DNA sequence: TTTTTTTTTTTTTTTTTTTTT
């Protein structure tokens, strides 16, 4: 569920855009 | 015969 | 001459006993115009009738009155005597071609603050004047069911045509009535009263606002009409009976569904329509002026009139 | 036997005690109630017959007038009518006296114009002795917003030299949740005023529960025969007892172009049943600070003018210089 | 008896105060 | 004592059914206060329910709340002990008498940046005060319909009322309304909560922000008001019921017609005659210079014009600082 | 988890698939946005009836909570938010953290005060790691005056270590005409951004067409109501999606006033309406060569303060001396 | 007895100890 | 095919083939204009129903490109554009290449600076080939003060080395009398521009006949009003036939005493709407210095030139 | 060649009274009617929004009112009327003389001869054209009063004009505020239409500006009034295609920035006097009767000085 | 035409 | 996407 | 073949030099 969100938070496991 | 009021 | 009513006491000299006779003035029969005007049914329908007195005082009325064919001249010759009262205001006048005819019902409808019982008030106030002036020559009748009845304005319109005050106000009747059975009564007591004198106006303002809360809802609409409609049949009896003028007052309703400017009709429906003979329409203008219709007319052409409501009653625009 | 008789009179007149009880349960407290009443309203209570009402009806058109009447008795009579001052000189100028009894006064316009001040002005100074101006009576107010303050009454009753107590202790107070409830309160109050003395009658207000009670044009018929049997029940209570009945009102935006060249693109709502139903009717609207302007809109017998009062600390005045 | 339209002016009534 | 509204589980000791009763709860009337405040048009709007059902229910309802007449001097007395809430300002709680009154209705409007956010903050934490300090001793409610709610306010006023912030946070019921159906179907749930805890406020923040773009266009203008007016009904029901101080935002629109003339502030509110009528107490925001304001009482049915200074320092609405 | 829920969660729940597409080319790509819209709009569309669209939004309601939670869970929630560096030390300090995100942060000022050049800084370093101020996502650029230009993202790049080609790869131009093509591309831009994580979305100039499509004070109203349902798309699609939006205004000198603010008299275009919609603004002056000044015109959590930054050939950063 | 709104006088458990 | 499709294309994937002549006479001659139009101008031409204009909108959308593209995409088009060079090395550094097409540049600067000198010598030099810094195309010259020489001309072409009558045979010339004659203007060279090639506009200047047509603060709001128009109707141009509008502007000196006391005219609408500006201050003889006063990318710079017998060009030490 | 007379559009379709009121009002001519906005018509009471609109709309068919080729307009200036001055040198410098259809403005200080080269340029106007005149009258607008109709004798005895019909052939009309120059222009403009003229000298267009507006608070009001003045001249040279020639003072500059020289001397009216202005010409005092004449502002001209002399005839070339 | 003509 | 004039463009030359 | 009214809204646009001991 990870209830209510609002901001990216910043927790995300995101894959790196810019890997270098 | 009657229609209204006589002048 | 013989235009004044004739009264039922002369039956008595056509082989009819005094208890037939206080019998039909006990019903509300108090002219023989009013017996001859009126069939069998209802002569059946009092108690002490079996058929067989009916039918010779009707014929006795019937040779008493003039009931057959008449040739359109004399029809004629009898309308143009015929005594309209004046309105107070000469455009108004003019737009009906003399004033206020009498020996039929003249309705009026509009919004609220148009006017409708300033013009009451003046028509009652000025009934009185002498036949020159445009009068009527007789006494003021007002049967008022919203309770907004004000001798001032009959006091200032009587100053304003130079009469007296106390002299004009003795020469009104009024009646309150509480509802539309009140309002029967009170055409009986009326028609009852006016043979000892001679009348020349009546006056309901409103006849039909007491019937907007005494039948309520789909489930009771039609008996309410029925009801209407004989009231309206009284009055027209009283305007044959004697010739007076009936003035009744109307309100309004508005239309929810589709387009015109004038998004009012009267309330009454067709019934109320029908039986009336001339209808006026009154219209809020700028500042102190109205306007006036003729809605329904079977002689009088549509036409527009302007008229004011001055602190002396009814008149012409101020220019 | 200025004051209106009791129903108990007609138990004298060959009226059994049951009966009485239930016309009284019917909602009848008064021969002239009675009298007044049609037919078939009559009927339509359980334990009465036709010829049961027709007697009843019989008796009380016996005990009460209803024949007709010389005008100069009507003059008489009216010009010992008695009338309340709304508290400032210009407004009794224009009323020509103030608030009449036996009639509909109905007041309207925008917000904070002051419809409430006036309200509570006009039951305080319904206390006041007739030389005074006042009604020598009670009041009721009937408050369908939760706008009844008693600091205001305190305040004005300060300005009069009265007792807070006692002002307070002749106001009669009843909050309405929806119009039915309305409806009861009339019965209610129907009941109270015939043992002991009223001189007046406030609804604050009679309009506001009926814009959200009854929503859209479905159910206008529905609203409009209920606010024309409450008007015709408040019309009732005036003739009955003698008392001066005050509603208020609250406006629309004419949204029309046809306003925009008319200075006042506000009306009232309500509509024809209301706008015909009541007597008298004035404007509110806001001049400069704390003044305000009231103006004549419809009267059988007030020309069109204008006023000019004010709302101080101590109730509704004249505007200070 | 007579017509009455409200309360009367000359009705004496003992005063609420 | 027995100050608490009565549950609507009273109505199984008076000879209602449970059936009825659950009924009842389903369609939103919580309480014995609701049934016995609403008409019998909406008790009948329920499906399942018979006239002579909904004639017992409202019967039985009417035996235990009063409903009859009572004299002035009851009132007066009962509104002597009223509860009014601190605003955090002297000056703008002289200016009120007292401050934020509970049962009635109080809109605050203004161009941006006035304050109204930051008042609302501010009820919303001294609502949790002693009665003694101000406050109100109850929760608060935030219903949100523009996304501007920051706990960082919330527990600055706690650290400077020396209240603890964690409780505070926890003492405050949070919800937010994306349009305006699901902020009419808001206080259904709001007074599911309210009946079984004690809430002194209830903030809506603001009330009319999603009307000017759910319904636009003249068209649409009676759907949109008689929406306004249900929903400002519903709000006065809840006051009435359960006693809380409902707070509502408004905005502002400027005055095109240019008639104004001398009067160089040309902004009246939106809402209309709806929301000029329904609300109770109205204020007037408006900005002086630097950090402080003036409020004015655009409405009030006992509290005269005038104006008030307020300053909204780093611990919230308060005193400015000469 | 995180991201947003694609509409292809509803046939799951039973809804039909024929609905499903109507939907997706009505506009709502999510769940939540189904969820966040009335009953109105889904009626409005052709094709579905009143109770398909009361099933839709129980489904839908179903799935996103949207109901009441304590307020030390919001204030968890909200501690964990992206803010994006604008580029200045300074700034940085003044925002308390950068660009919030979630929230609509306007820019105003005079002509050369810098807002396109703070733009290009912010789309820049909107894909730099979340551990270096950036929010790791790709960036928007609705562009209504022809002033976007590749060489100050390159120039930022460059600065910040990153690579052009990537660079420029991850941000998402578009051009708008007028207002209806400046609304329709945000229509485009939602499928856009349910397709593909995005950061941070600019629009410059959100009133600058305004001014010249709707002309005089007679079509004020229509201008006022089409700004009006602008701001309210893009306050959804920032609440539906959870990126940052970006848009910058203009200015107008005010004839009358003038000794009411002394500060040069100039208030920022769009009216009340762009006021309360807007949750940050943030007034720009020029001062001293290249040295810009940044104010806080309006905030909800963040006091009243001013500080300096600069435009040096590598974009938006801190004054040198 | 009518109520008005919140009681003073009510006694009230405390929600901050 | 690079350059604008004229309308008669519309009548290809279907129309009612004889509104298309109507929008002509409103000023439409392409389908660029048309798409880049909103609705509201459709429906305000008399005797076009809202199906009608809903469906040429829909069709002339179908043809030019509206939608999103990649960054990329616009810095390689970017870099394919062109710039006509202004006629001195210096200027030149300080544009970094020249005046840019499809923008619009302003000029201002007090008397005697040289705004129609330089005027002058763009609308001549615009002519050059591509591959020498000109823009191959004619050029445009609206005049509001009766203040063009074609001597000027002569000798610039002459220094230049083209011919002196195909120059002036190449530039179209028109004089404005007041500001709605400066708006037909505008509508008849937007009518024209479609047959020939054109490169550059010239306004000289955009605010002369605004001072003086509108008096005193009362009829201040409406004269701004038209004015944005004006200023519109340009940026459509630069957005159909990618030319280059170049406009000159008055100063006034600031009388508050407050902070050059000299600022341009026409107030934040003519701030907003140009996208590069140049101050133009007079030097020592016949040199004069420009300042960038205001640019999306260019770095705010100085540089100096001068007024020779053959236009504008470089200084001589 | 000349301008159209209005009634040439009475015939063209409209009301009798229209165009009497359109005289009234100040428009004698039919290209004075259409150079004139939809505002300017609209402001005429008696006129409506129809009325206007085709009046304009009709009138902008005559007179040419689009685009043409830089070529044309080359071969229309080719042969432009060019007034001589007096001078050699300053024949030379202005490369022909003072040019027909636009503003030329000289200023410099005291004795410099601005009001003796307009005497000398209002007695030269009268020559034939192969003698370096105009062919047409002249008139004198004063505002400074200093007009002697003797040096006018002796300019005319130069050239061997008799004294009679060059005095005849000159009208004069003295101001005394800026109000009586609004309508003398006026009036210019209706003696205009009936006749033929090729020169109008306003000496001095700002010399009442100075004392009728004082202080900051009227800055505004003066120079905006300033600028209808001078636009209703440029719209008289565009109307008639006569010559107008107005005279300018000076100021001294006392921000002491002006290190860079030593000529403290700006001319007065600003930026909207220095925008009207087509040519100015700048006037220094030399040696004796000699003064040296510079151009401050030209399209096409380059900045040159010459050198002039002020002899019992007139302006002329200095003595060796 | 702008001016006198010389012709 | 066109944003003007553009140098790769193939052009009749204006002045021969 | 009768019946019943209703609901406000939206800001805008800069200007103009001066005067030597
Ligand atoms: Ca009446
Ligand atoms: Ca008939
Ligand atoms: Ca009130
Ligand atoms: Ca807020
Ligand atoms: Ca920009
Ligand atoms: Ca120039
Ligand atoms: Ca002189
Ligand atoms: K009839
Ligand atoms: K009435
Ligand atoms: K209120
Ligand atoms: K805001
Ligand atoms: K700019
Ligand atoms: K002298
Ligand atoms: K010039």
């Amino acid at each position: 569920n990870q209830s209510l969100r609002l901001g990216l938070s910043r927790l995300a496991r995101v894959k790196p855009l810019h890997p270098n | 015969l009657r229609l209204g009021l006589s002048r | 001459e013989s235009f004044g009513p004739q009264p039922i006491s002369r039956l008595e000299q056509c082989g009819i006993n005094a208890n037939d006779v206080k019998k039909l003035e006990e019903a509300g029969f108090h002219t023989v115009e009013a017996v001859a005007y009126a069939p069998k049914k209802e002569l059946i329908n009092i108690k002490g009738i079996s058929e067989a007195k009916a039918d010779k005082i009707l014929a006795e009325a019937a040779k008493l009155v003039p009931m057959g064919f008449t040739t359109a001249t004399e029809f004629h010759q009898r309308r143009s005597e015929i005594i309209q009262i004046t309105t107070g205001s000469k455009e108004l006048d003019k737009l009906l071609q003399g004033g206020i005819e009498t020996g039929s019902i003249t309705e009026m409808f509009g919004e609220f603050r148009t006017g409708k019982t300033q013009i009451c008030h003046t028509l009652a106030v000025t009934c009185q004047l002498p036949i020159d002036r445009g009068g009527g020559e007789g006494k003021a009748m007002y049967i008022d069911t919203e309770g907004t009845f004000r001798p001032e304005r009959l006091l200032a319109v009587a100053e304003r045509y130079g009469l007296s005050g106390s002299d004009v106000l003795d020469n009104v009747a009024y009646a309150r009535a509480f509802n539309t059975d009140h309002q029967t009564q009170l055409l009986y007591q009326a028609s009852a009263m006016m043979v000892e004198s001679r009348y020349a106006l009546l006056i309901v303002d409103s006849a039909t606002a007491l019937y907007r809360t005494d039948y309520s809802g789909r489930g009771e609409l039609s008996a309410r009409q029925m009801h209407l409609a004989r009231f309206l049949r009284m009055l027209l009896r009283l305007a044959d009976e004697f010739g007076v003028a009936v003035v009744i007052t109307n309100q309004v309703v508005a239309q929810v569904d589709g387009f015109a400017a004038d998004p009012k009709k009267p309330i009454g429906g067709n019934i109320i329509a029908h039986a009336s003979t001339t209808r006026l329409y009154l219209r809020k203008g700028r500042g102190e002026t109205r306007i006036c219709k003729i809605y329904d007319s079977p002689c009088l052409p549509e036409a527009e009139a302007m008229f004011a409501i001055n602190a002396d009653g009814v008149g012409d625009a101020k220019d």
